[PDB]
RNA sequence: CCAUGAUAAGGAUUAUAAAUUGAAAGUGUUAAUAUCAUAAUCAAAAUUUAUUAUUUAUAUUAAAUAUGUAUGUGUAGAUAAAAUAAGAA
């Protein structure tokens, strides 16, 4: 059948057990999200940080088709900053004389 | 006018209508050929010695 | 100024040369070019908005000419104006129809081709067996629906229907 | 008879209908056109002859 | 829509009071078409220029049994007065004769001899509470 | 601009005036353009490919 | 989900999901098809 | 070929390989007046204007279609009697006859 | 010119994705490709050179085309030995070998670490970058018959996007299989993802005196009158104009008065019309193509049929339509198409 | 037909067909369409060659065959209706309720970038994008980019 | 495949070479201009041709000719898959439950039990034949070998 | 196309379009190799020549290069004989200084 | 002028600095939306049933 | 030419100044330790 | 019981061949045996069909002039037509003939393969515009009526198919069916070269360029429909030769060779 | 014409830092209940509908045909919108 395909190749995880840690779980009058982790938000933004991804050069990054979220052009690998600019480059950059600006006026 | 050999009956008398173009395995409708002209041995109700003819 | 508009013929001149409205005219004739007759010469309007850099909207180009009455009957217009053969309009009229597939292929070719067989559509394969499986328990809710009636009011002369209970 | 004669299309079902499966392949971007390179049999013999 | 006057009753919607691009209204009612003008007369929705040659419709392009009304684009010709022929023009309720031939008609397309919309209004054509909101207007007498 | 030699004309007009009281006439019904009018209007933007908007014909 | 089946090329949900390619893999020729090599038809014109 | 691994453990070709490149480049055939050879010159006279099923066809712009132009007209006039094309009025004419045409 | 700068032909791929990466990664396939296949050709190209620079004849037929020219620069026909000509021929060869071996060395520079191929120094075929297609689609979320306002508080922003890398290649050369290679990289394309190909190739074009003359504007100007709409249409042959290559040689005429009537040298009328030694009255001649008074077909002057003394029909006058059409060698029905009057009145012209 | 044994479940999916045979007969029409319009309406003379007497016959010899031609498709493109190829939902071009790059209605629209059917970007609702050039003059000027494009970046011949 | 085939498509390249030099290309042997006709006939068409070549019924009447020789194993249209390839397990972990991230049709040859593992030559000493259980799998795979 | 409109009833209407959408031809030609002693040992192409060329062809010329697009045809074959003739009637009439 | 002055004369960034000249203030007028009578940050009007 | 390029599979024409896939690509993802020095 | 939308139909296809072919049992679609096409209508219904399904212009319309009742009702109001000879008296009568609906070959590509104004699109492949037989299109007899019901109708019976057919044509189309039904190689090995109605434009053309007016020639060449006999592109390589023009004399025969059927090759 | 599914609108307390002032509770068109009927735009057309920001006094109808009406002391009752590159405590 055409549809021969669409049958699954792995037995798929079975629901044994209970809610999760810390599950959104509602009593009388609760405003809950399924989607808010509970844990990592309730964690102050002075030790963890503005990120809600890796710091890394944005190209990495592609803006999600029907998700809202990015996800990682090459699945979870990550290269750093150090990995874009040449070696012990000041503020990685291209080159150090100049910003971008810099750059091009000069090269006028 | 019309009767159970003519109308859409899923079942006629108990059993699977065979009438109904939607009560066949879709393979059935796949193209074959006449074999009965042709030598004993080689034709389709002998498939299980096709492998093995001479 | 309200002037005539004036030619000096080159042998008239005290030294032969080329009159700018004489090349004008080779240049007509060689990329063949309408010379609009009545053009006003108070008209010069160069389009301020896309051919100045002082605006955001700067193309370069004058984008539209600035002509208040002009409109898509004047002889004018039709005579610099593109057709609609092969734009995109072409491209919707082909390729913008109510079963996509059937921009590929005959249906009929394709499922004789793949199944042996032509098929229904899925929504008349639903009337069909719903008929079939409503027919199993009540009968005569029913009426006799055809294209052409003849065949059933007047039958071939076996056909005994069999009778129902 | 042909063995790779095969059914193509599942039995007719209310699943045809309320289902997001497709009802044919996608088109594969790499096979290539099929036309028509090659000779008979007939030829080639009167070709040889 | 609310009340249906013909089949497209049953297949748009209004969409309350909605905006349109300008000179694009998916339906084109022509209430102004007869909106007297003297000094305008001869360039108000006819012709933009009097060297423009008649419409198609002031002809009889093919071979025709006969017609039942003509169009309303259709521009009056002294003939149409003098001829002493059936004019008629499709209109609300059913048609419009020119029954009395004029020539300060002429020239003029009879878009712009018919009034579209008229002062005269059938209470039998109009419900009970429509009847009720032509009252409010003051339009209707009660 | 050239004109055609033998024909009475007038110059773009320098008093504001001039331009003020003469015939020209304001843009009135929808407007046109010959090349245009077949992406319909600015809102509804006909592209026939979807080519770059600065692709460069070699 | 309707009497009109959804055509797998245009849809993502389709292509993108588990049985096909997703966006975010690396986008190569799957393998490689050779149809008109292996075996070849002669040609016959529907036209004479 | 020798990749065992191929999709199963993850590992996918970043560059097509060569083989591949191969099979593919040798399926499908080659289109002929795609390798450009012109040694005799340009032809001035007889090739835009060549039999007409394989024919030059101007497109786009009226200009463009001179040629079909003066075969419009050419038809048109052949088919078209003065006696019926007479009777085709210009609005001017027609408004002679109100009683107020000028003004 | 030296270096990047220059070649003979340009090939732009320009291709198409519906996502970035794809495009940036496709990019990097095709372009390693191209460095491989490249090398290799101009490579292939480069030994070819590197033979002829050691050695080899002349054309005949390449000495022939430096030797064709009526006068050289300095004033007269000059002669080319053989030894110049291939001086010419090897300098060019040597600007050739300069630049197969500029690409052949910018082809093994990526290496690993050290790919960089946006910039055009360090890499053959270079990438360039290209703003991508971005279309924004506005439009109502409701569903509502009933008011304006609502559905206009639901409008929703979606975009469709097109993402596209350009692939450049310069080449010193033209190579059919390069160019073949090239558009075939279409049938391996990753998936989704399409592609254009620009050329920019270097032709020689050919412009005749003959078929195109410069002479002297007309003794009679042409008007904006000529320039009128569908001017183009009525007023106006397609260029070029129909020069007639045949001229008939007149009675009294001569080879030096047939000359001087043409517009010739008379060396010239005689190399065209070889195979004739002597011309007589009523003879067809062939017009060399440089001369100066070449006519155009149907002149401006109409020819007319004059009634007269006729043919031995009458002896006094002409009459029957198929009569005219025998004189004048033409249909009678294009003679009736010309004349309207006689057509009308009756066809025994009375 | 009469509704026996329909194969669509929306009948009027075929007027969608119906247009698209329109748009064909327009291409058909066209040319000569706005031929005999511009020969019809001619003041200027024509040419040297025609001019006068010629010419004014000429003209109306032309708009009479013009009128001639039976079903000779001269509607205004903007007067044709727009219909879905999906449910057959219609609206009105310029408007928000017709979404012209996929050609369907809004309603489809919505319905097909919902559940994942056409692949499009969510991009802030308020703005004007990711493009440049919409960012710049909003619709009008990217309209305008679109013209210098197609057109104005040759120099014809 | 056959790899070299390709050089084939370097033919009517040289061909045209043959034209712009003036060597006449009816002085070749006629045993080669046999084998050059169908290098051609392999890759050479033209731009008319071109605009024809993908019309469904053309594409089909080449299905139908595989199928009147009984090789439909490389057709698209007319091929049904099957056989699914199970993952790999990790002595990392049994407990991480492993799930599909993308699904290819590649040939069986990447991946297939070593030929120390499988019984000895199985095309000659078995009959195997894949088919379809009739009768209601609640789980499990719907194809069996038998 | 390689994708989607590659093989079915729709390849051929879609090429053809593409194949129209792109008839231009660019002919360009450096206004510098036009000045070059012609066979008759008078200059090709001298400075008043070249006034002349670039009056006569207005915005066609830019950054000293002559270029002219030829859209006239469907086909990319007869917009070269078609722009390859305007250039070389063009040359003709410029060639009269 | 002030970032231009600081890549000049690097010491003069820190009055610049605490002046607050090279602060960056984010403010941007509301994006165009239909649903807005002025297109900006009016919306329509609203009757009681 | 040749549908293979030799520079593929000849030794003779073998690059020296390739590496191998595995190496730089994990030389890459290193992130070498941030305090260097005291004071920073 | 019974409620048919048409009460009689008939065979599309004639005794001697049913009678016996009749023995043969023939495979109906499976989920709908019985077919009633729009060859089956009687004529009466037929016609009926064929009238309606064009929009306003169409017969079937009441108001296109064509109609044939005398009365017809808008809202309870009787209207009686007015007849056409009674409509001339104010609205003049410019009526050219079906000439006026056929324009020549010469413009079939302006119009994107037609030569026909008519309603509906015709197409010159034989099975769009099939009725029973194949189609054929007359450029002398096309009526309003359109009694043989080539035409492609957008909204009769069996229309669909029709109508996705030719959506699908390929890009020449028009252009190849009307070359290939007509202008083909006679049954004895002759060619279609020799016909009375195009005889003396190829005379003209012979005339012209043996004369020398090549361009003169080759603008008349442009306007032949037919095959041009041998004699044409001798006489037309003939005028090449003199002035050396070798890529026109290579065009020309090229032109006649292996697309026109080897006329060229002499 | 009875003949189930599904996406709207609708501010009321997770705040400033390297950061969005628009929500799930469902607004005609979408997938298993059938057993009165061809109602669909390709022009030029007939206001009763809660749900809509129109130009207000120097100069005023040219191209698809394009609105003739209400000057009345900025004047009842009752209503609308906004803290976002602006300036409100
Ligand atoms: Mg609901
Ligand atoms: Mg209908």
């Amino acid at each position: 059948y055409y549809w021969s395909r669409y049958r699954m190749p792995t037995q798929m995880p079975k629901f044994d057990g209970p809610a999760p840690v810390a599950a959104p779980q509602s009593m009388n009058s609760t405003k809950t999200n399924e989607f808010i982790d509970p844990i990592d938000d309730k964690f102050p933004m002075s030790i963890r940080g503005p990120l809600v991804r890796p710091d890394v050069p944005e190209d990495q990054y592609v803006d999600s088709w029907y998700i809202c979220t990015s996800m990682t052009h090459h699945m979870g690998d990550y290269r750093p900053w150090s990995a874009s600019a040449p070696p012990n480059a000041f503020r990685f950059r291209p080159f150090n004389e100049f910003d971008a600006k810099g750059r091009e006026y000069v090269q006028y | 006018q019309a009767d159970r050999r003519t109308r859409h009956h899923m079942m006629v008398d108990g059993q699977i209508n065979p009438r109904e173009w939607f009560n066949w395995h879709p393979k059935e409708y796949q193209p074959w050929y006449f074999d009965r002209h042709k030598f004993l041995y080689e034709q389709r109700q002998y498939a299980q010695f096709h492998h093995l003819l001479c | 100024g309200v002037h005539r508009v004036g030619y000096t013929h080159p042998s008239t001149l005290p030294v032969p040369c080329a009159q700018r409205w004489d090349l004008r005219l080779a240049r007509a004739r060689i990329f063949q070019e309408y010379i609009e007759e009545k053009a006003p010469g108070a008209w010069q309007l160069e389009d301020e908005r896309s051919m100045s850099p002082e605006f955001k909207t700067f193309t370069g180009y004058p984008m539209r000419d600035m002509r208040p009455g002009y409109g898509q009957n004047l002889p004018d217009y039709i005579m610099k104006k593109r057709l609609p053969n092969n734009t995109h309009y072409e491209l919707f009229a082909r390729r913008d129809i109510p079963n996509e597939d059937n921009a590929m292929y005959g249906k009929y070719l394709y499922d004789m081709t793949v199944h042996g067989t032509s098929l229904p559509s899925t929504y008349r394969m639903h009337k069909d067996i719903n008929k079939a499986q409503r027919n199993d328990r009540k009968l005569s809710g029913n009426r006799f629906k055809v294209l052409c009636s003849s065949g059933a009011k007047n039958p071939p002369s076996g056909w005994e229907p069999i009778p129902d209970a | 008879m042909l063995s790779q004669n095969v059914a193509k299309t599942t039995v007719p079902s209310y699943y045809m209908i309320r289902t997001n499966l497709p009802h044919r392949k996608p088109q594969n971007q790499w096979e290539g056109v099929y036309y028509y390179s090659g000779i008979t049999k007939r030829q080639r013999h009167l070709i040889l002859l | 829509l609310k009340i249906a006057k013909s089949a497209f009753g049953f297949y748009l919607a209004r969409r309350g009071q909605r905006k349109y691009p300008f000179l694009r209204r998916p339906h084109i009612k022509n209430t102004h078409s007869m909106n007297p003008s003297a000094p305008y007369f001869w360039s108000f929705m006819t012709a933009k220029s009097q060297m423009a040659f008649l419409p198609e419709e002031n002809y009889i392009t093919g071979d025709w049994t006969g017609k039942f009304f003509v169009s309303k684009r259709q521009v009056y010709t002294l003939q149409h007065a003098t001829s002493g022929a059936k004019v008629r023009v499709k209109s609300f309720p059913s048609i419009f004769e020119f029954n009395s031939p004029s020539r300060w008609n002429i020239g003029k397309e009879m878009n712009t001899l018919t009034k579209p919309r008229m002062d005269l209004i059938d209470e039998q054509m109009l419900t009970k509470k429509q009847r009720l909101d032509y009252v409010r207007a003051g339009l209707l007498p009660k | 601009m050239q004109q055609i030699p033998g024909k009475v004309d007038q110059t773009p007009f320098e008093e504001d005036q001039t331009w003020l009281l003469h015939s020209i006439p304001v843009q009135q019904l929808e407007m046109h353009h010959h090349e245009k009018d077949l992406q319909d209007l600015p809102f509804i933007n006909h592209e026939q490919f979807p080519r770059s908007l600065e692709w460069n014909a070699p | 989900v309707g009497y009109t089946p959804v055509n797998p090329d245009t849809s993502p949900m389709v292509a993108y999901s588990q049985y096909h390619w997703h966006y975010n893999l690396p986008q190569g020729m799957e393998r490689p098809h050779s149809v008109n090599r292996t075996f070849a038809a002669p040609f016959q014109s529907n036209h004479s | 070929s020798h990749r065992r691994d191929y999709i199963r453990m993850g590992y996918i070709p970043r560059y097509t390989p060569w083989e591949w490149i191969a099979i593919q480049e040798a399926d499908q055939p080659l289109i002929a007046e795609q390798i450009r050879q012109d040694n005799i010159g340009t032809s001035y006279f007889f090739s835009l204007n060549r039999y007409w099923r394989y024919k030059a066809s101007p497109h786009g712009y009226i200009r463009h279609f001179e040629n079909e132009v003066r075969d419009l007209l050419q038809y048109v006039d052949g088919v078209t009697p003065w006696k019926q094309a007479q009777k085709i009025r210009t609005y001017w004419e027609v408004r002679s006859h109100h009683p107020m045409p000028q003004f | 010119e030296d270096g990047i700068r220059g070649s003979e032909v340009t090939y732009k791929i320009v291709l198409e994705g519906f996502w970035d990466h794809h495009v940036m990664k496709l990019a990097e396939d095709v372009c390693m490709f191209l460095k491989d296949v490249g090398r290799q050709i101009v490579e292939e190209k480069l030994v070819a050179v590197r033979r002829l620079l050691q050695g080899g004849a002349v054309d005949p037929e390449l000495l022939a085309a430096f030797n064709c020219a009526r006068a050289g620069p300095f004033g007269g026909l000059d002669e080319y030995d053989k030894e110049e000509v291939a001086n010419f021929l090897r300098s060019d060869l040597r600007r050739l070998e300069e630049q197969c071996l500029s690409v052949i060395n910018r082809c093994n520079v990526p290496v690993p670490g050290a790919t960089n191929i946006y910039d055009p120094h360090t890499s053959w075929p270079h990438v360039e970058k290209l703003e991508p297609w971005v279309r924004m689609a506005e439009f109502w979320t409701s569903s509502s018959d009933t008011s304006f306002t609502e559905l206009e508080m639901s409008t929703a922003h979606y975009e469709f996007r097109k993402f596209f890398r350009v692939i450049i290649c310069k080449l010193p050369f033209q190579s059919t299989e390069f160019e073949k290679r090239m558009y075939d990289i279409r049938h391996w394309l990753h998936r989704q993802t399409s592609c254009e190909f620009h050329t920019i190739y270097r032709r020689n074009v050919i412009h005749d005196s003959a078929v195109f003359p410069t002479e002297h504007d007309p003794a009679t100007p042409t008007t904006h009158e000529h320039h009128r709409m569908f001017s183009f249409a009525l007023d106006w042959q397609s260029a070029p104009v129909n020069r007639l290559s045949t001229d008939t040689v007149h009675e009294g005429e001569s080879w030096d008065a047939v000359a001087q009537r043409l517009g010739c040298s008379v060396g010239e009328l005689k190399d065209a019309n070889a195979e004739r030694e002597t011309i007589e009255a009523g003879v067809v001649i062939n017009v060399p193509v440089t001369a100066t008074r070449r006519l155009t077909s149907f002149g401006a002057t109409p020819l007319v049929l004059p009634l007269k003394t006729t043919s031995a029909k009458d002896g006094e006058r002409i009459r029957t339509w198929e009569e005219a059409a025998a004189i004048l060698d033409c249909t009678v029905e294009e003679l009736q198409q010309c004349n309207g009057h006689a057509a009308l009145t009756y066809q025994k012209k009375e | 037909m009469r509704h026996i044994g329909q194969d669509v479940p929306k009948r009027h999916t075929h007027f969608v067909l119906e247009s698209r045979l329109m748009y064909e007969k327009s291409f058909r029409d066209c040319w000569l369409h706005s031929v005999c319009r511009a020969i019809s309406q001619l003041d200027e003379p024509l040419s040297k060659t025609v001019v006068g007497t010629h010419q004014k016959m000429l003209q109306r010899k032309v708009t009479c065959f013009q009128y001639n031609q039976y079903g000779l498709f001269k509607t205004p493109y903007y007067r044709l209706a727009n219909v879905d190829r999906y449910h057959a939902v219609q609206g009105v071009a310029g408007t928000r309720e017709w979404v012209p790059y996929v050609n369907v209605s809004y309603w489809t629209m919505n319905k097909m970038v919902r559940g994942g059917n056409l692949l499009v970007h969510r991009v802030h609702y308020t703005g004007w994008g990711t493009d440049s050039h919409l960012k710049k003059g909003g619709w009008e000027h990217r309209w305008n980019k679109v013209l210098q494009r197609n057109v104005l970046q040759y120099s014809r011949i | 495949a056959n790899i070299n085939v390709v050089e084939k498509k370097k033919v009517p390249l040289v061909l045209a070479q043959m034209d712009e030099l003036g060597v006449p290309r009816t002085h070749l042997s006629r045993v080669l201009m046999d084998e050059v006709e169908d290098s051609l006939r392999k890759f050479q068409t033209y731009r008319s041709r071109f605009y024809e070549w993908g019309r469904a019924v053309k594409q089909f009447d080449f299905i139908e000719f595989r199928r009147r020789n009984g090789w439909l194993y490389d057709l698209h249209l007319m091929k049904c898959t099957t056989k699914q390839v199970g993952p790999l397990r990790d002595f990392n972990d049994p407990d991480a439950v492993q799930g599909a991230v993308a699904t290819a049709e590649i040939p069986a040859f990447f991946n297939e039990r070593p030929a120390w593992e499988r019984p000895p030559l199985e095309e000659t000493l078995y009959v195997t034949t894949n088919k379809e259980r009739y009768d209601d799998v609640r789980g499990g795979d719907i194809y069996y070998d038998d | 196309d390689n994708l989607q409109y590659k093989r079915y009833d729709w390849q051929g209407w879609y090429q053809r379009m593409l194949d129209v959408h792109n008839r231009n031809v660019s002919l360009r030609c450096r206004i510098c190799d036009l000045q070059r002693l012609d066979g008759n040992g008078v200059q090709f192409v001298d400075m008043q020549t070249e006034r002349r060329l670039r009056i006569l062809a207005q915005h066609r010329v830019g950054m000293g290069v002559l270029k002219l697009d030829a859209d006239k045809y469907e086909d990319q074959a007869d917009n070269v004989t078609f722009g390859t003739t305007k250039l070389s009637e063009l040359l003709a009439d410029a060639r009269k200084a | 002028v002030a970032n231009a002055l600081v890549k000049l004369i690097p010491l003069t960034r820190i009055p610049l600095k605490k002046s607050g000249l090279l602060s960056v203030d984010r403010r941007r007028e509301r994006g165009q939306f239909p649903g807005y009578l002025d297109g900006k940050k009016v919306k329509r009007r609203f009757a009681k049933r | 030419s040749a549908n293979i390029p030799r520079s593929v599979w000849d030794p003779a024409q073998h690059n020296p100044n390739w590496s191998d896939s595995y190496g730089h690509d994990i030389t890459n993802r290193r992130a070498w330790p941030a305090r260097k020095w005291t004071v920073g | 019981s019974v409620s048919g939308v048409f009460s009689k139909g008939r065979g599309i296809g004639h005794e001697a061949t049913t009678s016996i072919l009749r023995y043969i049992p023939r495979a109906r679609v499976p989920w709908q045996p019985s077919r009633f096409g729009r060859e089956n209508l009687t004529a009466a219904d037929m016609a009926r069909l064929w009238s309606r399904g064009r929009y306003r212009d169409g017969p079937g319309n009441y108001n296109s002039g064509y109609c044939t009742e005398r009365t017809h009702v808008l809202e309870e109001n009787t209207v009686s037509i007015i007849p056409r000879r009674e409509l001339e008296k104010y609205m003049p009568d410019i009526t050219i003939g079906p000439k006026a609906l056929v324009t020549p070959v010469s413009l079939m590509n302006a119009r994107n393969g037609h030569r026909v104004t008519h309603d509906l699109l015709h197409s010159y492949d034989p099975h769009i515009g099939r009725l029973g037989k194949p189609a054929v299109v007359d450029h002398d007899n096309i009526t309003v009526e359109d009694p043989n019901r080539v035409g492609l109708n957008a909204a009769t019976l069996d229309c669909r198919g029709r109508i996705y057919r030719w959506l699908r044509r390929g890009p020449f189309f028009q252009v190849d069916n009307y070359f290939r039904r007509s202008v083909k190689l006679n049954r004895d090995g002759t060619l279609p070269t020799d016909f009375v109605h195009e005889a003396p434009l190829m005379r003209k053309i012979i005339r012209l360029a043996h004369r020398g007016h090549l361009k003169a020639a080759c603008e008349e060449y442009r306007r032949v429909t037919t095959v041009p006999p041998v004699e044409v592109y001798r006489a037309l390589t003939a005028c090449c030769v003199p002035g050396a023009k070798l890529a026109d004399a290579v065009s020309i025969f090229e032109d006649g060779d292996s697309k026109l059927f080897y006329v060229s090759r002499d």
